[PDB]
């Protein structure tokens, strides 16, 4: 999911916003 | 929110922080 974008590269805190209800 | 790579449950430590008591729906595998 967001691991190919955060685990591989350093994403921003805005990318984890979609991970919220 | 330090410049660090989120691998494994590590990303979960940044997901609950973006939401809070609300929670989040991570999509891990292992």
């Amino acid at each position: 999911g967001i691991v190919e974008q955060c685990c591989t590269s350093i994403c921003s805190l805005y990318q984890l916003e979609n991970y919220c209800n | 929110f330090v410049n660090q790579h989120l691998c494994g449950s590590h990303l979960v430590e940044a997901l609950h922080l973006v939401c809070g008591e609300r929670g989040f729906f991570y999509t891990p595998k292992t």
